[PDB]
């Protein structure tokens, strides 16, 4: 017979047989991330290990099979994923230090204690502490302390294995038939078997560079706007032409400027669009937050949530008694099995992601149909695009009206629209250029093209020239900031949630077609179209299957990320932040620090 | 004094109330005969997920009489009821238990789990994945021999030889599509030939001599 029908009945005892092993190794890694104890990191390891070995005989007995003999294009995209070597192209020496680095740099990541100078014993952690500070004190010396210390106390120690990582990483991607590691990330986007639906590996790196150049204007005055506005938070510390400081801006890294709200607030006396005082002072609780997500999916047409869902996720923090690993995860457990770990507060910022990681498991639940290798979204952006097409239409005033977070008599306004758009703006655009440095140094120090002795030099080169955040405190090459993030020091690709954002619109922009609209792009709440999610169901459903380019196309009209949608949606404030900063300067220049 | 019934209660709560159940690939039959069948005590079972009464009428099977009457049981995941019926091809249908595309009859199921998926699970259910041929209607085959891609000699378990049978694995966290679901399928028939069983009210139509 067929050598193509010999491999699908191959891979029809692959996938059989697999399903047990990583729903073993899932369980384990749900028990460990959900209860922090040395008797379950050995469990999951070793749930791992034989996933992995599993992988590892299976993918040699694919060798055998040659992709060119297959024709049915579904078939040859489940053998190729497993053909691939991965780590096992690296010896035991490599792929055991690859590892034990990987998992290090993870536990200093999340073990990060600063201990206060004064009282050592004393000690605030990133997780529950010094984010706090670094996201609602107007202190300079307090968000300079939490600022330098965690990048300094924490990024120093990262520093040395985190050069290592880069050599024993690119050695593996330059092994299996790749430039470096950042082009292992990069072939997700690619597509190389059907005529006018291809991609390639630098085909992305141009796009986004395309796409970003008209991103630029929009984000000077975005950065105008706040820069004016930080400095009468501030007093005596940004200059009104430098840049920001970065220990100023939302977060710890500058990734997302929503914090920054309060401060740049347009119009105070119209009623909030942050709903984190309403949800509080009504008693919202966190089950309220995702059964309040849950009918937004529902409304639209797609499933509830399953019943494992909610007897078996983890939606709070469990408590002092046991840890956990509290950074917001979706789990398609495989069998079944759906389940969402957050450290749920209540706040706006966790009703949007809660609406985004349900929406991550509403393309899960979709994808589950097609076979287990298949089992994955178009590319790493459609999954987290689809999560924020809800958060985008749950975000608007008129949802938020809807649920109850907002007075029954509100009127719309001029003036309430750019309050909303520039809270959007602050979270969707302020993140972009931040997104665009991070990776572009990644990507180029996988390429080498910045030594190992001008890592700390661009970084920040760039960080004032792209992003225009400044140092606060001048850095060696002993620290090491770009790991200080978590995407970074846990080994993700995150280019990811830039073309997120350029999708979420796209997508938006069609599902509010469907969805009879009547004004722009915001104000588009799918609320109760039926329509609208039908529209998504059939992508979802896809998974991988189809190409990401044919995929887009069908639903939105284009085979390529399409910045004109977010300009759209963004324009009224792009017209009222320019007359905004007419006697404001736009622009930062690349040569003030306040150290010096 | 006492009531008596020449022909006691058909032995109906012995298939479906009963504490093992076996593997679709050998699934059990059964003959009732020389009794009296109340399908009324099957309706009153709320628990059943599905009462699929192909063919005959679903409240008034009680209301017949008949000939040959079968009883086949097996646990499949709740995904693949869907498979135990007429004219569906799936793994199940096709390679482990198939109902005539003519078959009239009723196939019940309800959802396990309580019993068929216990913490630490004392028992093991399995499914044939592989198989030359789909199965002829009311087939079984246990064969424990092995199955080839090409031409393979299958003598050990190897690259391209694969072990017909696999196994399923139940637990509580499983979805319900895979989550055990114990199926029973009775095969009513009619037969020229003197009848067997009929019904409550119907002791002299046609199951008596
Ligand atoms: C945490 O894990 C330990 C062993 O891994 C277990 O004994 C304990 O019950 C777990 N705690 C909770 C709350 O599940
Ligand atoms: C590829 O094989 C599968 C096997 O089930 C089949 O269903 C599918 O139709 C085939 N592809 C095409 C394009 O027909
Ligand atoms: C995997 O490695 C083997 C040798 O160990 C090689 O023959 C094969 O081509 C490799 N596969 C890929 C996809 O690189
Ligand atoms: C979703 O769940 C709620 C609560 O259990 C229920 O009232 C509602 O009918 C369900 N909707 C669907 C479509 O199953
Ligand atoms: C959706 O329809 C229900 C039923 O009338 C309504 O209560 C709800 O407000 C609607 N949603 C929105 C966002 O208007
Ligand atoms: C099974 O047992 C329960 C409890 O004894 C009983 O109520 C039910 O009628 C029985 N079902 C059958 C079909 O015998
Ligand atoms: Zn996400």
């Amino acid at each position: 017979s067929t050598i193509e029908e010999q491999a699908k009945t191959f891979l029809d005892k692959f996938n059989h047989e697999a399903e047990d092993l990583f729903y073993q190794s899932s369980l384990a890694s749900w028990n460990y991330n959900t209860n922090i104890t040395e008797e379950n990191v050995q469990n999951m390891n070793n749930a791992g290990d034989k996933w992995s070995a599993f992988l590892k005989e299976q993918s040699t007995l694919a060798q055998m099979y040659p992709l060119q003999e297959i024709q049915n294009l579904t078939v040859k995209l489940q053998l190729q994923a497993l053909q691939q070597n991965g780590s096992s192209v690296l010896s035991e020496d490599k792929s055991k230090r690859l590892n034990t680095i990987l998992n290090t740099m993870s536990t200093i990541y999340s073990t990060g204690k600063v201990c206060n100078p004064d009282n050592p014993q004393e000690c605030l952690l990133l997780e529950p502490g010094l984010n706090e500070i670094m996201a609602n004190s107007l202190d300079y010396n307090e968000r300079l302390w939490a600022w330098e210390s965690w990048r300094s106390e924490v990024g120093k120690q990262l520093r040395p294995l985190y050069e290592e990582y880069v050599v024993l990483k690119n050695e593996m991607a330059r092994a299996n038939h790749y430039e470096d590691y950042g082009d292992y990330w990069r072939g997700d986007y690619e597509v190389n078997g059907v005529d006018g639906y291809d991609y390639s590996r630098g085909q992305l790196i141009e796009d986004v560079e395309h796409t970003f150049e008209e991103i630029k204007p929009l984000y000077e005055h975005l950065h105008a706007y706040v820069r004016a506005k930080l400095m009468n938070a501030y007093p005596s510390y940004i200059s009104p032409i430098g840049c920001l400081p970065a220990h100023l801006l939302g977060d710890m890294w500058g990734r997302f400027w929503t914090n920054l709200y309060s401060l740049t607030v347009p119009f105070g006396q119209k009623p909030n669009i942050d709903v984190t005082d309403a949800m509080v002072d009504q008693a919202w609780d966190a089950q309220r937050i995702f059964k309040e997500a849950e009918k937004f999916f529902v409304s639209v047409g797609l499933p509830n949530m399953t019943q494992g869902f909610w007897e078996n996720s983890m939606l709070t923090d469990p408590g002092n008694v046991q840890k956990a690993v509290c950074h917001p995860t979706a789990w398609d457990l495989g069998k079944g099995d759906f389940r969402i770990l957050m450290c749920t507060k209540v706040t706006m910022d966790d009703f949007l992601t809660a609406h985004h990681e349900m929406g991550h498991i509403q393309y899960d639940m979709a994808y589950a149909a097609q076979p287990f290798l298949l089992r994955n979204g178009a590319n790493e952006g459609f999954h987290e695009a689809v999560g924020e097409i809800m958060s985008l239409s749950a975000a608007t005033p008129k949802h938020l009206k809807s649920i109850g977070l907002l007075s029954p008599d509100f009127q719309e306004d001029n003036e309430t629209e750019i309050n909303f758009l520039l809270k959007q703006a602050l979270t969707i655009v302020g993140t972009l250029p931040f997104t665009y440095m991070l990776e572009k140094w990644r990507w180029m120090v996988f390429k080498g093209e910045i030594p190992k002795d001008q890592w700390m030099k661009k970084w920040w080169e760039m960080k004032r020239e792209i992003v225009g955040v400044v140092e606060p405190v001048p850095h060696d090459e002993t620290y090491c900031d770009p790991a200080s993030l978590f995407h970074v020091s846990n080994d993700y690709s995150f280019i990811r949630y830039y073309t997120r954002t350029l999708y979420q619109f796209q997508f938006q922009e069609a599902l509010c077609q469907a969805a009879k609209h009547e004004g722009p792009l915001h104000k588009c709440d799918i609320s109760n179209s039926t329509e609208a999610g039908q529209k998504l169901f059939n992508m979802l459903r896809l998974g991988k299957s189809e190409p990401w380019t044919l995929a887009l196309e069908n639903v939105v009209g284009a085979k390529n990320m399409n910045v004109r949608p977010l300009l759209n949606y963004f324009e009224p404030l792009f017209t009222w932040l320019k007359d905004q900063n007419k006697n404001s300067f736009v622009g930062w220049s690349t040569d003030w620090s306040p150290y010096a | 004094v006492r009531f008596p019934n020449i022909t006691n209660l058909c032995p109906f709560g012995e298939v479906f109330n009963a504490t093992t159940f076996a593997s679709v690939y050998a699934w059990n039959r059964r003959r009732i005969s020389n009794c009296v069948a109340d399908y009324s005590v099957l309706y009153n079972t709320t628990s059943f997920s599905t009462f699929k009464c192909y063919g005959v009428s679903p409240t008034k099977l009680n209301d017949l009489c008949f000939t040959n009457v079968y009883a086949d049981s097996f646990v499949v995941r709740g995904d693949e009821v869907r498979q135990i019926a007429p004219g569906q091809t799936g793994k199940i249908a096709d390679y482990n238990y198939k109902l005539p595309d003519d078959f009239m009859g009723c196939v019940i199921a309800w959802n396990s789990i309580s019993l068929d998926a216990k913490v630490g699970g004392n028992y093991n259910y399995y499914y044939r994945l592989f198989r030359k041929s789909v199965l002829k209607p009311f087939e079984r085959d246990i064969s424990t021999q092995l199955y080839q891609a090409g031409d393979k000699p299958c003598s050990v378990e190897g690259p391209d030889c694969y072990y017909p049978l696999q196994s399923y694995y139940f637990q509580s966290t499983n979805g319900v599509g895979y989550q055990p679901y114990r199926v029973v399928v009775l095969s009513f028939e009619l037969l020229n030939a003197p009848a067997t069983v009929c019904g409550p009210k119907k002791s002299t139509h046609l199951v008596v001599n």
